């Protein structure tokens, strides 16, 4: 009932401001050919009505996938989106999401032989947005496995902290595998949301109203 | 709680012109802002509790089922690979320029503020 | 010294924040001095148009980003034209602003 | 190795439930937040050159 | 300056913690089926099997196990093969 | 001045800023530097009378 | 000490002061301090594997060996590659053992 | 004997003297929602505007705006109440938003009550201590009751004009059915003359009106085309429909 | 002259005696504002769609038991042991 308090120019509220204002930065506004004056400003407020919260929903993906794949490089933690449900279901709904929002700007009904060919590469992105993200924090940490049980089959058959060259060749091809993984972290939730923009921005297009009198000169 | 601009008008008007020079600066600090006073630390919060014993009873219950895990010694062996990374990563960021780097992604911080130019309200 | 406490409040109030913004100037001090423009910066965020300033500069408004910024303040001056209104009422006379072609 | 999990809906539900808390707590509590220090600074850097001509004109200082 | 009283209000959780941590928990508990490497099986069963035998060798893995496979329990020796 | 008040902010007194200077990114100009010791005697009330 | 208070002001003096990049020299050695980091991290890594596997050292590995066995034991169950026959083997030698 | 006990439990427990018994706590509350219901009941609603005034002078602004449009509905106008609720409107005008505002207006529009000191707190509120483009969001039906009991009133403002004219485009009388869109047109440049205010904004009702003609009479486009060549010297233009293309 | 009771409610200067509560956004005040403001007009087509996910992996989990169930039914029907045997 008592909201807490905030510091103004907090680093989370800077950091937010600026993803914020990235993931809207990548559906904008049109210019329209009417100059934006008092007259054209409810037409300027519908057309926000009408857009979708493309801005929103990107961050919402951004964050919530960027801090899944975060915690597959904290120690003890696997990463949440390394399961297959949860990667490929943030895809199938941001697809969905896509898929609604271009279904209602009809009247919610479905759209010669060339439209089962658009529908295919069509669904297909339900699944390739999904597993892209599943199959990256998959395929990266199970070659870590591997590459870890291989490095640890030396000093297991030779000694402790003896034939030391050996070991450190791969240790180090260990430690840059963690560091290509904390790249495929941040890359991995960037193309979610950069890619959910792409499919949701699609549909995100409807007529701007404007004047329909004027009292020219 | 009233202004504190009435307050000083207030309080200038009923003093005589012998002590005004004396009053100017127990009517400026009446009106100066509370900035709250460091206070007893009584430290580690009872959420900032929950949060380090919920923690450690989460590290301790992955830690359990990580030594059980048919490769437990290559899981095991990860949190050293992982925990490496949060050791090298507080040694080579730059916590200085991504402070400010940060700051300038936020416009409220990127520039100074910009209204009410001291020329438009002066009271002479 | 008539008008002295609305223009004197318009100073210390912007000076206050203009020390302390960004820096470490907590929310629950701006939400007192300016009540107003919270509350017409939260009916953006309720109204869904929590980026309107970048709607008005991706279609390139930059004379409606003017009127927005100023009729986000307009309510600093409404201590002056209530008092205004106040004193020609009691004069007998009209307010000038309030009339269309006064 | 583990690909599919115990249940597939359960998992699914999970990243429902935890991007719909993203996005309640982004528009409820992030966003009110960031638009309140947002705005402040951007409605007084958009009127400055308004507010203080408005300003000009009106006190009668001068 | 306002520097000592964000100091006085420590760390704090985000603003609605409690209703992700149900939130995750409901899902994991409200399953709908038993519970991964447990089958339900009728009262008569159940009061009358001793509890070592009620479990599975499976699901009692060694704690850091010298040879993998190595389970702490042996469970039922009355086995149909 | 500006990195003179950042330097006393809370996020400076955190453990990854609290061996820093706001002043090492950027520094204070030299009317910011010249401003700030005029404003310094001008919180006397008395002498920005006098002054004036 | 207070618990909260003690530890945050011991472990500041040997996050930031406290370097043995230079109470021990050091410099002789290694060009940069950008590369004695990236060898502290390697070398975290080393001693981190080499302590795990010590700390219980008699077991059989479930990673992939290839082909090579710790020390005398060759023929043990430390070096079967059959795991069942490990287990046989292992209840063995912990009675004798 | 059970139908007996359940019909003298029916006539001395539940009637509508024990329901406006358990009313009494907090009143908008009840008011309002029981209105809604079709609950008009003339007599009841003199034990509400009894009962609630002694508490209208410390209401807080979502209660106020449930008193107003629940004694509209119910049609019952007590005038000391009403002078206390333009009591808590007028010293509490900061607070109100002008989604509230535009409700209570259109209560205080039905029954013939304004102050002078409530119609520039309600100007003043509606132009300086909210958004300018909550009139945007109004809906034209509820701004053309407000620009009415200004002109009903002769309260000419010419900031609260300029702000509910930005209320007035083809969005906002497009949500409107074409009878209900009629009684606004009319409505609107009846107060628009008014005061002899013409903004740029009233294009956008001159022209709800001028694309369809039919259903409006002859006196009425003659009140129409009065304020439309009123309109075109004052925005020093003419007058001229778009069609999209 | 003005005198304070034109800038009430309107203007305040910085607090004196106490630093006040934050105002709370209506928002963070009521998850019912959230709701019918902002989650179901504006987020109810990622709600739909978190809602598609849900029900058609609740068609894939219910493909993949009664695919358990085909053939788990053809080794009881046919005298052989349903899985291999546990392992240990
Ligand atoms: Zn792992």
């Amino acid at each position: 009932s008592s909201v807490r308090d905030v510091k103004t120019g907090s680093l989370p509220t800077n950091f937010l401001t600026g993803v914020y204002r990235f993931w809207r930065s990548q559906n904008p506004a049109e210019k329209p050919h009417d100059p934006v004056n008092d007259r054209l400003l409810p037409a300027v407020v519908d057309a926000s009505d009408k857009r979708a919260s493309i801005g929103t929903w990107a961050t919402t993906f951004f964050c919530t996938i960027i801090s899944c794949n975060l915690l597959g490089l904290m120690p003890f933690n696997e990463a949440p989106t390394s399961g297959l449900g949860f990667a490929t279901g943030l895809g199938v709904s941001v697809w969905a999401t896509a898929t609604i929002l271009g279904l209602s700007k009809t009247g919610f009904k479905f759209p010669f032989i060339f439209v089962p060919l658009e529908t295919i590469s069509y669904t297909f992105r339900a699944v390739s947005l999904g597993v892209r993200l599943w199959v990256n924090m998959l395929a990266g940490h199970t070659l870590l496995h591997i590459l870890t049980g291989m490095a640890l089959a030396l000093p297991f058959s030779l000694g402790f902290f003896s034939m030391v060259p050996a070991t450190f060749g791969v240790c180090c091809l260990l430690s840059a595998l963690v560091g290509l993984e904390y790249l495929v972290a941040v890359l991995q939730s960037g193309v979610f949301s950069i890619l959910s923009t792409v499919y949701v921005g699609e549909f995100n297009h409807d007529k701007f109203i404007g004047p329909a009198a004027k009292i020219v000169k | 709680e009233g202004n504190s601009v009435a307050g000083i008008i207030k309080s200038v008007n009923e003093t005589s012109g012998a002590n005004l020079l004396s009053s100017l600066k127990t009517i400026k600090a009446q009106a100066a802002p509370i900035y709250p006073a460091a206070a007893s630390s009584t430290g580690y919060s009872t959420q900032a509790k929950i949060a380090l014993f919920g923690a450690l009873s989460w590290i301790l219950y992955r830690a359990d089922g990580q030594s059980k895990a048919h490769e437990w010694i290559v899981d095991l062996n990860l949190n050293v690979l992982q925990a490496a990374w949060l050791i090298s990563f507080s040694s080579l960021i730059p916590f200085r320029a991504v402070y400010f780097a940060f700051r300038g992604m936020a416009p409220a911080t990127a520039s100074t503020l910009n209204g009410l130019k001291t020329f438009s309200s002066i009271s002479l | 010294e008539e008008e002295e406490l609305w223009l004197l409040t318009l100073t210390q109030q912007f000076k206050h924040i203009q020390k302390h913004f960004g820096i470490d100037l907590p929310h629950s001090v701006v939400a007192h001095m300016d009540p107003l423009l919270i509350k017409k910066i939260d009916w953006e965020t309720t109204n869904a148009l929590e980026d309107f300033d970048i709607t008005l500069d991706d279609m390139g408004a930059e004379d409606a980003k003017e009127q927005w910024g100023a009729e986000n303040l307009s309510h600093h001056f409404l201590p002056l034209i209530r008092y205004r209104r106040d004193l020609a009422r009691k004069n007998g006379d009209r307010y000038g602003p309030d009339l269309v072609n006064g | 190795m583990k690909l599919l999990p115990e249940s597939l809906q359960q998992e699914a539900a999970t990243a429902a439930v935890v991007a719909s808390w993203v996005l309640w707590h982004l528009d409820t509590q992030l966003l009110p937040t960031i638009m309140r220090e947002h705005k402040l600074h951007a409605c007084w850097a958009a009127a400055a050159k308004r507010y203080n001509e408005k300003l000009f004109k009106l006190n009668p200082s001068y | 300056s306002y520097s000592a009283y964000f100091a006085k209000a420590g760390f704090q959780f985000p603003a609605g913690l409690s209703a992700l941590v149900a939130g995750i928990v409901a899902l994991n508990v409200c399953t709908g089926r038993p519970t991964k490497g447990t089958k339900e099986i009728s009262n008569a069963e159940y009061n009358a099997t001793p509890i070592g035998y009620l479990q599975s060798p499976d699901q009692h893995p060694t704690a850091f196990p010298k040879v993998p496979g190595m389970k702490d329990v042996h469970g039922s020796p009355h086995h149909h093969h | 001045t500006f990195a003179q008040r950042l330097n006393s902010s809370p996020a400076f007194s955190s453990f990854l800023l609290k061996r820093e200077k706001a002043e090492s990114e950027v520094p204070p100009s030299e009317l910011e530097l010249e401003a700030a010791q005029k404003a310094a005697e001008l919180e006397d009330p008395e002498v920005a009378l006098r002054t004036l | 000490m207070a618990v909260t208070s003690f530890l945050g002001k011991a472990f500041e003096k040997y996050f930031y002061d406290f370097s043995a990049y230079e109470q021990f020299g050091l410099n002789r050695f290694l060009s940069s301090k950008g590369q004695y980091v990236a060898l502290r991290h390697v070398g975290f890594v080393m001693v981190g594997v080499n302590v795990l596997l010590a700390a219980n050292f008699p077991f059989n590995p479930p990673f992939p060996t290839i082909g090579m066995c710790p020390a005398g034991w060759e023929g043990t169950w430390v070096c079967q590659a059959d795991k069942a026959k490990a287990l046989e083997m292992y209840k063995e030698w912990k009675k004798s053992n | 004997p059970s139908q007996n006990l359940v019909s003298t439990f029916a006539n001395k427990v539940i009637v509508e003297e024990n329901l406006v018994n358990v009313a009494e706590i907090d009143v908008p509350f009840w008011s309002y929602w029981l209105s809604s219901a079709g609950f008009t009941s003339k007599d009841a609603f003199v034990k509400f505007a009894e009962a609630v005034k002694p508490k209208v002078a410390a209401l807080s602004t979502s209660d106020i705006t449930n008193l107003t449009v629940a004694f509209k509905r119910a049609n019952y106008y007590d005038k000391d109440l009403f002078t206390g609720i333009e009591a808590n409107v007028s010293a509490n005008f900061t607070k109100f938003e002008t989604e509230q505002l535009l409700q209570i207006v259109a209560t205080f529009d039905a029954f013939n009550h304004s102050s002078v000191a409530f119609l520039d707190d309600v100007a003043d509120s509606i132009t300086y201590c909210n958004h300018y483009l909550a009139p945007v969001r109004a809906g034209a039906d509820e701004l053309a009751t407000l620009l009415t009991y200004y002109a009903k009133n002769g309260h000419e403002r010419a900031d609260l004009l300029a702000t509910v004219a930005r209320g007035f485009s083809e969005v906002s009388l497009g949500k409107l059915s074409a009878a209900q869109r009629k009684d606004t047109v009319l409505s609107a440049l009846k107060a628009f003359q008014t005061f002899g205010f013409y903004p740029e904004s009233i294009e956008a009702v001159i022209g709800a009106a001028l694309v369809s003609p039919a259903e409006y009479s002859a006196e009425e486009l003659k009140e129409v085309e009065a304020v439309k060549v009123a309109a075109e010297n004052a925005l020093g233009g003419e007058f001229v429909l778009i069609q999209e293309g | 002259v003005l005198g304070e009771v034109y800038l009430k409610d309107i203007l305040r200067t910085p607090p004196t005696g106490a630093i006040p509560a934050n105002v709370p956004h209506p928002f963070q005040t009521s998850f019912y504002t959230y709701a019918t403001k902002k989650l179901i007009p504006r987020h109810w087509y990622l709600l739909g769609g978190f809602t598609f996910t849900i029900t058609l992996y609740g068609i894939l989990d219910g493909l993949r038991d009664s695919g358990k169930k085909k053939a788990y039914d053809e080794a009881i029907h046919a005298g052989k042991t349903p899985y291999t045997a546990g392992g240990h």
